[PDB]
């Protein structure tokens, strides 16, 4: 999702189903390179439970 | 068939899948009862 060599353009945005796992901030969230990450409809440590 | 041996030819299923939301496939490898809800 994040880790990918090269990503679409946004004329061309890509998208993926995510299912049947788990699905942690814990290392996501807490990687320092994320300039963004602004949640709308939860606050960002209620995501893991 | 000649080779004295059995083996899958044909998996005459289906033509398309287009959306695919769960997936699952087993590790490889009478009566038979079963219920289904
Ligand atoms: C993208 O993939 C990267 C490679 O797996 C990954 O980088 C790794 O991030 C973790 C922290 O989440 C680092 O873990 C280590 O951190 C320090 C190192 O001194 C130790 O205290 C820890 O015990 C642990 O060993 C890795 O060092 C780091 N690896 C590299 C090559 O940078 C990213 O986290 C992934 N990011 C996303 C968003 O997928
Ligand atoms: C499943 O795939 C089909 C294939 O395109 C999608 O169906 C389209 O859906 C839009 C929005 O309702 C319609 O305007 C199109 O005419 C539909 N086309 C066809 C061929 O059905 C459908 O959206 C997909 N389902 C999901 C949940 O993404
Ligand atoms: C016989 O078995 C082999 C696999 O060992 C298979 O390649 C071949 O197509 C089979 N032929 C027939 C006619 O069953």
């Amino acid at each position: 999702v994040f880790n990918a060599t090269r990503f679409a353009s946004v004329y061309a945005w890509n998208r993926k189903r995510i299912s049947n796992c788990v699905a942690d901030y814990s290392v996501l969230y807490n990687s320092a390179s994320f300039s963004t990450f602004k949640c709308y409809g939860v606050s960002p440590t209620k995501l893991n439970d | 068939k000649n080779n004295k041996s059995w083996m899958k030819s044909e998996f005459r299923v289906y033509s398309s899948a287009n959306n695919c939301t769960f997936e699952y496939v087993s590790q490889p490898f009478n009566l038979r009862e079963f219920v289904f809800k």
